[PDB]
């Protein structure tokens, strides 16, 4: 299952 | 052998034209299993593989969720580098980010990553220690400090760790009648014509699974890999592979060269000659 | 960056008529992403065609694959048409069956 990514 | 999950995920802004467009396909080893797209009439997670059957509606919600808030996020960071980099919001610009880990035969973790770039040149990335980040321009360094700030390396190396080795099992478990199969290679070799009184040798491995596998043609024992042609491994449409390999030889003496297959599916090499 | 595309054409089995086969069209090392492939038979598009294995290499470089079931004839021939900003005009690729 995948990521929740962060912000740049 | 070893075994791994990996996740590609692109955002592309189309000034113009309405909102960027984002991608996530999902891989367990080289082969695709689920993927999100955004230019979908209805963007949901879908299953690109047959095992993934095995999973209930609630994977498929949950997924769907994730990823919708993957995509607004990504829509924020197109905006975001704008300003990093001083740029117009009149041209096209890509993001993209590599995620995953791998497992040895065992199941136990061999590494984890995750790494990005922006308009094809590395950005930002996790350290082989997965707890430190490296940053390829003052733009990532920006980014470096505000994810030091926010705890980011904890989150995701729990995520490599934890989540990521234990669903990737799962697959290998649910999908094992396709992912730990053995398709072996069936080769032939062609011959073309040439100006100069000389012929292209082409050698040809069809239909294998998995992925890797080795081509090299010889001449008197030694290996020609300093001039051979040759194309990258690729997907045949149906889950299987295909390559080849090409090599130049002088009309008459095609008997001397010799093609020879390495794959796991064959116990020994194969070796052909035209 | 920007880098031209590598345009791939070839079936799964090798070709034999009125044998059902599937062909192929790999769109290999190219930047930017937007791009656009079109599978041809006779000169026309082929309607429903699959697009699939989306990917990067190292040098973040992408990666897709466009693929059809067909049953060659010994009449029918077939290609893949590709537009992408590296390339002024379009490119077209055809399938050459005793490769
Ligand atoms: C792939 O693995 C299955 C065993 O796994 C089955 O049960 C769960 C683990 C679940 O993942 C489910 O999807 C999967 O089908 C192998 O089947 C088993 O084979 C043994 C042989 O000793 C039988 O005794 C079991 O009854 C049988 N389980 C089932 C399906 O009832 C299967 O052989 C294997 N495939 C191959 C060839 O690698
Ligand atoms: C940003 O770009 C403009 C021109 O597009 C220039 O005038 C300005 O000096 C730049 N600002 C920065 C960040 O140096």
């Amino acid at each position: 299952r995948g990521y929740v990514y962060q912000g740049l | 052998g070893p075994h791994s999950l990996r996740y590609f995920v692109t955002a592309v802004s189309r000034p113009g034209l309405g909102e960027p467009r984002f991608i996530s396909v999902g891989y367990v080893d080289n082969t695709e299993f689920v993927r999100f797209d955004s230019d979908a009439e209805n963007p949901r997670y879908e299953p690109r593989a047959r095992w993934m059957e095995q999973e209930g509606p609630e994977y498929w919600e949950r997924e769907t969720q994730k990823a919708k808030g993957n995509e607004q996020s990504f829509r924020v960071d197109l905006r975001t580098l704008l300003g990093y980099y001083n740029q117009s919001k009149g041209g096209s610009h890509t993001i993209q980010v590599i995620s995953g880990c791998e497992v040895g035969s065992d199941g136990r973790l061999l590494r984890g990553y995750q790494q990005y770039a922006y308009d094809g040149c590395d950005y930002i990335a996790l350290n082989e220690d997965l707890k430190t980040w490296t940053a390829a321009d003052m733009a990532a360094l920006i980014t470096k400090h505000k994810w030091e700030q926010a705890g980011e390396a904890e989150r995701l190396r729990a995520y490599l760790e934890g989540t990521c080795v234990e669903w990737l099992r799962r697959y290998l478990k649910n999908g094992n009648a396709t992912l730990l199969r053995t398709d072996s290679p069936k080769a032939h070799v062609t011959h073309h014509s040439r100006p100069e009184d000389k012929v292209t040798l082409r050698c040809w491995a069809l239909g294998f699974y998995p992925a890797d596998i080795t081509l090299t043609w010889q001449l008197n024992g030694e290996e020609l890999i300093q001039d051979m042609e040759l194309v990258e491994t690729r997907p045949a449409g149906d889950g299987t592979f295909q390559k080849w390999a090409s090599v130049v030889v002088p009309l008459g003496k095609e008997q001397y060269y010799t093609c020879h297959v390495y794959h796991q599916g064959l116990p020994e090499p194969l070796t052909l000659r035209w | 960056i920007q880098k031209t595309p590598q345009i791939q054409v070839y079936s799964r089995h090798p070709p034999e008529n009125g044998k059902p086969n599937i062909l192929n069209c790999y769109v290999t090392q190219f930047h930017p992403p937007h791009i656009e492939i079109q599978m041809l038979k006779n000169g026309k598009k082929i309607p429903k065609v699959e697009m699939s294995d989306m990917s990067f290499s190292k040098d973040w470089s992408f990666y897709i694959l466009a693929h059809t079931e067909f049953t060659p004839t010994e009449t029918d021939t077939y290609a893949c048409r590709v537009k992408h900003d590296s390339m002024a005009e379009p490119k077209t690729v055809y399938w050459d069956r005793d490769m």
